[PDB]
DNA sequence: TTCCCCCCCTTCGGTGCTTTGCACCGAAGGGGGGG
């Protein structure tokens, strides 16, 4: 056989010459023996010191699965080529994708072995094994077949699976079909039974048109930004009044009606804070209203696909963390909570990596534009210790953050 | 026609250029004459050839034997990977029986260039003591000094080298500098019969390997470590003791130290460090002070008794123990048996304006983490001395999310504490003050104060301050004069970010005061409050400060 | 008189924010072990 798509980088840029971090014995043990079964395949082929270039690779797992599975981080080689897959063989997105009940994940990624790489190109998507304590050189390799993880491989194969896709489609025209990465997402509004079966059944039909193949649902419908609310009790102090109105100064940013001149005058005095203070009527009343503004809708928010999406996770204790996806600082796209699960006592990053991967399948889900995190951990501690319980197919871009977080204004 | 045994690595160039001419340059010292007749033997055994006249060039002669300077040519070459970057560290070494040195010296000369590339490297440049006009040259082989070279024939030993290595993995082959140096775990009678079938596997693939003198000549001086067949020290430290020191020569000793505390426990040099603040000037003699010359005699106790460390075994697991040294040191101790390490270090580094203790064995232990992934492949279990209710105390009320691997604790003080705790709720009983302090850029002036709830009411002036060191002062004058039950109200969050952070030590002594302040009181509670609206008595305090 | 790698400790500078100060961070020069 077939043509070659021609890829070729943007006149001016250079191709990616990042290092690879140290590795686990197992993560190179496993590393080895998985790029020795893909080269008796012809897959992967070894390269000389002619090539001046390297990415990053990564050993990781999947759920219920032990066997080990190779990861490239092509975060760079992605951005270098921009105009390729953004413009030229761009994905449509959706906008009814939110509006499905369930949505289900399924992997293509054996589906992108069988189309070859452009001669040109196989030398820029060059990787290398590292060794323990750097006794032996490390084995390198570029990818033959079209490669995992890169931002062209769907718009390279795009073609080829709305051929595949198509029959089920034309049958089956209630579901909604999304491609991102080597990540199927279908939407149906069926029930838990008949979305399984749907389910099998499309396993099938991959395998039956050519796919190699050796729960998993998300509920779209349970999603709602979370709105804020400010505190009721029953016996109020002049403690309790003073964090209402640092609270309400607070959030006078995001909506522009809050008023907080009535509730200073329960506070013209020097009193203590353990003290009680009746409650005046109008301050009852502006309390009222203020609690009416915190459910209106944002006034002026609306979604710019020119811009890009800014993440930010807080740490709230017991396990709990909170998290907003926007654009412009205090204009909130979205807002949400996550707790913890079945697990006792398993770990801090852990449910950090967990929580960064449901936020960016979301806001795959309903924009389509992973956004940029910032994540609350030690980039030393991120960069030893997220592969250790990462399961995915693909790799956000972060930038940690070292601020004063002062927020207790997010869960109570 | 030319002859190849192993495969030939293809290079380019970076497109648009062309080759340089040279202007000429000293000979070397041994030869000035010898040029025509050592290439006349490089003509006859094939490594050289004569050309036409295919494209201006012009190479000068270093300044052993010849050696054609390819400088201008470097930089039209194409970019090359470098193999080795990160020199293997001693600790993470397995334990040979034996070893052997052979020499690669001229089996540099054995790898040949590329067809299509022979054409570039070209010496045309006639003799000096006789007369004549000149002769072509081209290399046949990998030429000496030029950029890509090196990354060739390492990748070709390699490829040469791996198909022995496949069959018996038990003998180890390293390349520094221009010799390989083979280690088994075969005692020297069997030792030669495995070093002769390298020989002469090397020889089939058109390489001699001829070396006597370090054959029998262990320990090898490598990189700065005095590697034994099985012990590692580093090479002898030579401390000055002269009694004036320069700023540079305090420089040269803090590195020395730096250098030497990988095998030595219980080296501090955070003391000596200090002198350098302030002072960049070689020829500025700084005088000693008591703390650096007691710390100074301190590193020169350790060294003088030698002490060695042993070679890794990956049959067992590596343990890692913590000590605290005070002022924010912390040594640690890597071993696979106890009274035999493998390793030991030390972390100093002030991460950050103000921080607690339980913070820098967050940030110490990580480095051990990185290490062992770096060097041994495994992370080793921790033997810290914390206590897991402090730890849980700690991090699970923190912000930034953090892990320790598999740790136990172990009882060696100074144990690692938090030394003071706040309080979540308003005290019954306690002064409530409304703190506050101003400021003014123009006349430096300054006025912290505070007002009780009893009706107290204390400003000071202060000069030569900013606002916020204001406001910390203001907090500083509620907690003089106070009860051990104490609650605070300020209207700056840049002080509540400051204290609720609860550090141990700062770089500015008025932090020092307040934590200082903060251990001897009993509860303590700080609240916020938002400034210009009149809440509480923060306006009054606001209004006394301001006028 | 090179240049680069690795490591460490200050110094410096521009962001990010608590706002012409203050905190954090990377990268620049010096000091070590070699080519
Ligand atoms: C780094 C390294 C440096 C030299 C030395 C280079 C120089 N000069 C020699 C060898 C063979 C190696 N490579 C390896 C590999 C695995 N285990 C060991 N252990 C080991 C190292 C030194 C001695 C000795 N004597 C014995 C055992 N060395």
């Amino acid at each position: 056989p077939i043509e070659t798509v021609p890829v070729k980088l943007k006149p001016g840029m250079d191709g990616p010459k990042v290092k690879q971090w140290p590795l686990t014995e197992e993560k190179i043990k496993a590393l080895v023996e998985i790029c020795t079964e893909m080269e008796k395949e012809g897959k992967i082929s070894k390269i000389g010191p002619e090539n001046p270039y390297n990415t990053p690779v990564f050993a990781i797992k999947k759920k219920d699965s032990t066997k080990w599975r190779k990861l490239v981080d092509f975060r760079e080689l992605n951005k270098r080529t921009q105009d390729f897959w953004e413009v030229q063989l761009g994905i449509p997105h959706p906008a009814g994708l939110k509006k499905k009940k369930s949505v289900t994940v399924l992997d293509v990624g054996d589906a992108y072995f069988s189309v070859p790489l452009d001669e040109d190109f196989r030398k820029y998507t060059a990787f290398t094994i590292p060794s323990i304590n750097n006794e032996t050189p490390g084995i390198r390799y570029q990818y033959n077949v079209l490669p995992q993880g890169w931002k062209g491989s769907p718009a390279i194969f795009q073609s080829s699976m709305t051929k595949i896709l198509e029959p089920f489609k034309k049958q089956n025209p209630d579901i909604v079909i999304y491609q991102y990465m080597d990540d199927l997402y279908v939407g149906s509004d069926l029930e838990i039974g008949q979305h399984r079966t749907k389910i099998e059944e499309l396993r099938q039909h991959l395998l039956r048109w050519g796919l190699t193949t050796p729960g998993y649902e998300l509920h779209p419908d349970k999603w709602t930004v979370q709105p804020i609310v400010l505190p009721e009790k029953d016996s109020w102090t002049v403690n309790d009044i003073q964090k209402l109105v640092g609270k309400l100064n607070w959030a006078s940013q995001i909506y522009p009606g809050i008023k907080v001149r009535q509730l200073s005058k329960l506070l013209r005095g020097t009193k203590a804070l353990t003290e009680v203070i009746p409650l005046t009527e109008e301050a009852e009343l502006e309390l009222a209203e203020n609690r009416e503004i915190l459910k209106e809708p944002v006034h002026g928010v609306y979604y710019d696909p020119s811009k890009d999406l800014i993440a930010e996770i807080q740490k709230q204790g017991q396990g709990q963390w909170t998290y907003q996806i926007y654009q412009e600082p205090f204009k909130n796209l979205k807002t949400g909570k996550y707790a913890r699960m079945r697990g006792a006592h398993t770990n801090d990053v852990k449910q950090l990596t967990e929580a960064v991967q449901k936020i960016t399948t979301e806001s795959i889900v309903i924009w389509g534009k992973t956004p940029k995190f910032k994540l609350p951990i030690q980039k030393e501690t991120w960069e030893t210790w997220w592969t250790e319980y990462w399961q995915a197919t693909w790799i956000p871009e972060w930038e940690f953050v070292n601020t004063p977080p002062l927020v207790k204004l997010w869960y109570q | 026609v030319p002859i190849s045994p192993i495969e030939t690595v293809p290079v380019k160039l970076k497109p648009g250029m062309d080759g340089p001419k040279v202007k000429q340059w000293p000979l070397t010292e041994e030869k000035i004459k010898a040029l025509v007749e050592i290439c006349t033997e490089m003509e006859k055994e094939g490594k050289i050839s004569k050309i036409g006249p295919e494209n201006p060039y012009n190479t000068p002669v270093f300044a052993w034997r010849k050696l054609v300077d390819f400088r201008e040519l470097n930089k039209r070459t194409q970019d090359f990977w470098e193999v080795q970057l990160g020199i293997p560290h001693p600790a993470g070494l397995k334990k040979k029986k034996s070893v052997t040195v052979l020499d690669v010296g001229d089996a540099y000369f054995s790898v040949p260039l590329d067809e299509d590339f022979r054409k570039y490297t070209a010496f045309t440049i006639p003799s000096i003591n006789n007369e004549t006009p000149g002769i072509r040259y081209q290399y046949n082989v990998l030429p000496q000094g030029w950029k890509g070279s090196p990354a060739i024939f390492q990748s070709s030993m390699t490829k040469i080298l791996e198909p022995f290595k496949k069959q018996n993995p038990d003998i180890v082959i390293y390349q520094y500098m221009d010799d390989l140096y083979v280690g088994s775990d075969l005692e020297i009678g069997q030792h030669r019969t495995k070093i002769e079938e390298l020989r002469q596997h090397l020889l089939r693939w058109g390489l001699t390997t001829p070396d006597k003198k370090h054959q029998k000549e262990p320990p090898f001086l490598w990189m700065g470590y005095e590697l034994h067949p099985d012990k590692w020290t580093v090479q002898p430290i030579v401390l000055p003791e002269k009694d004036s020191w320069t700023v540079n020569d305090i420089q040269k000793l803090v590195g020395k130290l730096n250098w030497a505390s990988q095998i030595y426990p219980g080296i501090k040099v955070r003391q000596l460090s200090k002198l350098l603040r302030g002072t960049k000037a070689l020829t500025e003699v700084i005088p000693l002070t008591e703390e650096a010359e007691l710390e100074l005699a301190e590193n020169r106790e350790i060294l003088k008794e030698p002490v060695h460390g042993v070679y890794y075994d990956p049959s067992k697991d590596l343990i890692a123990e913590i000590q605290k040294q005070g002022q924010g040191q912390w040594t640690y101790q890597i071993y696979q048996e106890p009274f035999k390490n493998l390793k030991t270090g030390k972390y100093a580094r002030m991460r950050g304006a103000h921080t607690n203790d339980v913070k820098q064995l967050t940030e110490a232990v990580q480095k051990i983490t990185t290490e062992s992934i770096v060097i041994w492949g495994k992370t080793p279990k921790f033997k810290l001395p914390i206590q897991k209710e402090t730890w849980e105390t700690w991090w699970t009320e923190y912000w930034q999310a953090t892990w320790i691997p598999e740790w136990e604790f172990v009882n060696t003080p100074p144990l690692v504490k938090l030394w003071y705790q706040l309080e979540k709720e308003p005290i019954v009983g306690a002064e409530t003050f409304y703190v506050d302090g101003a400021a003014n850029r123009e006349t430096k002036l300054g006025k912290a104060g505070y007002v009780t709830n009893k009706g107290r009411q204390k400003v000071v002036p202060l000069t030569n301050t900013t606002n916020q060191k204001t406001e910390l002062q203001a907090i500083y004058l509620a907690l003089q004069d106070s009860g051990l039950e104490v609650n605070i109200v300020t209207n700056s969050q840049y002080a509540l970010g400051i204290i609720q952070a609860q550090p141990d030590k700062s770089e500015s002594e008025l932090v020092n005061q307040i934590i200082e302040q903060l251990i001897k009181k009993e509860k303590v509670y700080l609240a916020w409050v938002p400034a210009h609206k009149g809440i509480g008595g923060n306006e009054q305090v606001d209004k006394l400060v301001s006028a």
